[PDB]
């Protein structure tokens, strides 16, 4: 045995019944006192004793002490003694199923608890105990060792699933299944319970007994208790993830079913019957099965959505489960919408129609997220509708709810594709007046709402909101003053996406008057490894690059903090990959964004930027970016590189030696962007190296000669590699010509699609200059150079008459008879361009 | 990471 010293243990029984006083600053003094006796190891023994052996003690009393044991185990359970430890262990046990049902409760939490922080493996008695104690004659037994075995399953799932312990799975999930015939529908609901588990994850035991499962689930069909359906219905959900086909041969059944309990009375049912719909809804087999059901369901779902009383309770002064029957049976609307399309509105239609127009708002209100939930899907077949309800939910901005106000600013920027596809004034014009109003709302769910249908409404509309500028950025910026937390983000959402929806048009020093101020000023205030500078530097990326050099004031700040960040965490990937266990990967993404902020601003300020760069190791940091394994970040320095060349291609020379060879191993496609991005700043590093460029084009050109012919190759990678290859041949001739013959054909076809521009220019004079010097290239494919000549419409004079002497070159070297009937094979509108244009 | 009722 164990004694525990009388005289000692008065005294926890004193603590123990002083934890239980009213007075709350005895409690206060009394617990950190119950904290220092953790310090010594017997301690446990006491609690434990008090709990299971203390008969002459007070059941609370008992209960507590078990309690207080039980948190110093997720505490404190490394320093808890083997003897101590086994005591319990086996105390428990022995008490799994006491008379007492406050006790059995406390013990049962106590192994469960146990059993998760010292994990599994150190308790291998366990398992099969548990099991043998299913089949005691003792009631009271078999529901102790099913509740814990219960939250067992759940907390360790992938565990038992696991050799570790020896498959014990294989025994205990059919020892389960027939579990699920019990008198009690206690024992019954712990034993789907525990089986649910491990559906999902295809556990063998359960894969092989299918049949039984199924068979025992569809008999609990009819149970009266919300536990046991509750239990089948997640059973029910899952199957259908994993095992369709076994459930298919009853879907009508089934669905009937969870229709009846889509509608149950108790609200935890009624949920996880809705979760049917919504997995349902993701099945190819699906819109046969359902469409029979429509008719029943779409009003179940619908009617699901209203607020409850208390909902609305919760909602004056998230305050509110983030899932609930109202989101559950909407989200399904959404996703049938998308099925059944237009098949939709004759089950929806009418309901809606009084809905939105009925007289007590909560009703009303139900209406307007049914024709938001609906909108993607069924938006061709609500179009004759529109012209009176994006009037009438214009007029609901004002209502006097705020839950009005808010939903209907979220069903109208559903509808802004097409608002913005009509004459601006009757529909645009009004809507953007009142969402401007509402972003200055007094309720702060009607500003998140309203921001963002404005920021929504914002990508939609485009360079039609240049009108309105003015007004958008006094509402804007006058909201950085209201704005907190949550809605602060979505406003720097909003400012973001205005500036990438009219660009330069922002550039007019009034406005950067108003709007750069209290963004600088929010710059700072936040903290690196803060929540809030991802957003706001997408916020400034964003702007930086519509307002080009009017940034330009303002941009000290924001490049320090980029390349700050970007070493930052190169610092940390380095030690993380030296010493993985005591330090913390990095956050990449924010390296990503910080690159393409810096890149926005080589591109905006173009050589203003240079005297930044001077001042930093940008360079460098570059240098390690272009090595890093994630491609995203390798991307965004090739873009920085390339920007950084045209800017200020004078800090950049010193570090090319080094480049070009890094440049040189990522010419590979099967990553595209990186391809995309290395091919663009080899091509623009050509143009300011000129013929010093002539050491590097060995270790690039059979790469890009290569990607060019290599097919399947997506439009913009072609352009990029003709382009870079024209610029090559434009400074280095000699060593690009010779190679002609093998890249004419698919670059004349990839540049004869691109519009006049400079890379145009560039390239074709690479072109020319390559054929003066191997005019054999271009013989055998002249037609396909023909064809690309023809494409300018209007090039620089030098080009056009650089193209002239090889048009009449050719003609002469061929004859005029030749010629004639070469141009025969072209297209009418091409011949006459060349016999016009270059008198050929 | 806007406003979204169904999510």
């Amino acid at each position: 045995e164990w004694k525990p010293d009388e005289q000692g243990l008065q005294q926890i029984l004193q603590l123990l019944k002083e934890s239980q006083s009213p007075d709350t600053t005895i409690q206060r003094t009394v617990q950190q006192k119950l904290e220092q006796l953790n310090q010594y190891p017997d301690f446990n023994n006491y609690l434990i004793f008090v709990l299971t052996k203390l008969k002459s003690e007070d059941e609370p009393t008992r209960s507590l002490s078990g309690l207080i044991l039980k948190n110093n185990v997720k505490a404190h359970f490394q320093n808890f003694p083997n003897g101590v430890t086994d005591f319990i262990k086996s105390e428990c046990l022995n008490n799994i199923g006491d008379s007492s049902p406050l006790i059995r409760a406390t013990v049962g939490i106590l192994i469960t608890t146990i059993a998760s922080k010292g994990e599994l493996q150190n308790w291998p008695d366990l398992l099969p105990k548990l099991c043998s104690l299913l089949d005691s004659e003792d009631y009271n037994t078999c529901e102790g060792a099913f509740g814990a075995l219960q939250k067992i399953c759940e907390d360790s799932a992938e565990i038992l699933d696991s050799d570790v312990l020896d498959r014990p799975l294989n025994i205990m999930i059919p020892k389960f299944l027939q579990f699920f015939k019990h008198s009690s529908p206690k024992i019954r609901s712990h034993a789907v319970a525990c089986v649910n588990q491990f559906i999902i994850s295809r556990t063998q035991a359960l894969m092989l007994h299918i049949d039984s499962f199924i068979e025992n689930l569809f008999a609990l069909a009819g149970d009266e208790e919300p536990e046991v359906r509750k239990n089948v219905c997640r059973a029910l959900v899952m199957l259908l993830e994993v095992r369709m086909d076994r459930l298919l041969p009853h879907m009508h059944n089934i669905v009937e079913y969870m229709l009846q309990r889509t509608q149950d009375q108790d609200e935890n049912v009624a949920l996880e019957a809705c979760e049917f719909w919504l997995t349902l809804a993701e099945q190819p087999i699906c819109k046969d099965v359902l469409v029979r059901h429509l008719p029943k369901l779409i009003p179940v779902l619908v009617n699901g959505m209203k607020y409850s009383d208390i909902d609305i309770i919760l909602l004056k002064g998230d305050t509110i489960s983030d899932w609930n029957l109202r989101k559950c049976s909407a989200a399904a609307l959404d996703v049938l919408a998308n099925v059944y399309r237009d098949e939709l509105l004759p089950h929806i239609l009418p309901l809606l129609k009084e809905l939105l127009f009925h007289h007590e708002w909560v009703v009303k209100e139900s209406g307007i997220l049914v024709l938001g939930a609906i909108a993607e899907g069924c938006m061709q077949g609500m179009i004759p509708y529109l012209p009176e309800l994006i009037p009438h939910l214009i007029q609901c901005l004002s209502d006097k709810k705020a839950l009005v106000r808010s939903i209907t600013c979220w069903t109208l920027s559903r509808y802004a594709h097409w608002v913005v596809s009509q004459p601006p004034d009757t529909y645009l014009k009004p809507l953007m007046t009142e969402l401007l109003k509402r972003i200055l709302d007094s309720n702060k769910r009607v500003q998140e709402a309203a921001c963002s249908a404005f920021a929504t409404l914002e990508e939609e509309a485009c360079t039609e909101l240049v009108p309105y500028l003015a007004y958008i950025l006094d509402t804007l910026v006058f909201a950085f003053s209201k704005y907190q937390h949550k809605n602060l983000l979505i406003l720097y959402d909003a400012i973001g996406t205005l500036a990438d929806s009219v660009g330069h048009h922002l550039n007019k020093p009034e406005y950067i008057q108003m709007l750069m101020p209290p963004l600088i000023q929010k710059w700072n205030m936040l903290k690196d490894e803060d929540k809030d500078l991802f957003p706001l530097l997408e916020c400034l990326s964003s702007v930086a690059t519509a307002l080009q050099s009017g940034f330009l004031p303002y941009c000290e700040p924001v490049y320090q903090r980029c390349v700050n960040l970007v070493q930052k965490t190169l610092a940390q990937a380095m030690l993380n990959n030296a010493q993985p266990d005591q330090y913390e990967a990095p956050d990449k993404d924010f390296m990503i964004v910080a690159l393409d902020l810096l890149s926005g601003l080589a591109e905006g300020l173009g050589g203003n930027i240079e005297q930044l760069v001077a001042r930093s190791n940008i360079l460098t940091l570059m240098y390690q970016c272009m090595q890093d394994k994630m491609p995203e970040v390798r991307q965004s320095s090739f873009a920085l590189l390339g920007d950084l060349t045209k800017a200020c291609f004078q800090h950049v020379k010193p570090c090319i030696a080094d480049f070009m060879p890094i440049l040189g191993t990522n010419l590979n496609p099967e990553f595209i962007s990186v391809c995309n991005n290395a091919t663009w700043a080899i091509g623009e590093i050509s143009i300011q190296m000129g013929i010093e460029m002539q050491p590097y084009i060995p270790m690039v050109l059979h790469q890009l000669v290569e990607i060019i012919n290599r097919p399947n190759t997506p439009k913009t990678l072609l352009e990029n590699t003709a382009i870079t290859i024209g610029r090559l041949g434009y400074v280095c001739p000699q060593e690009v010509a010779p190679m002609l013959q093998q890249f004419i054909r698919p670059w004349c076809t990839s540049l004869r699609n691109i519009r006049d521009n400079e890379e145009k220019d560039s390239a074709f004079r690479g072109i020319c200059t390559m054929i003066s010097v191997n005019p054999s290239g271009v013989i055998q494919d002249f037609i396909f150079f023909c064809d690309a000549v023809a494409s300018w419409i209007n090039p620089k004079d030098d080009l056009r008459d650089m193209f002239c002497k090889i048009l009449h070159g050719f003609k002469n070297q061929v004859g005029d008879e030749n010629w004639r009937r070469f141009s025969d094979q072209f297209p009418l509108p091409l011949k006459e361009r060349l016999a016009a244009f270059y008198g050929v | 990471t806007r406003f979204n009722p169904l999510a």
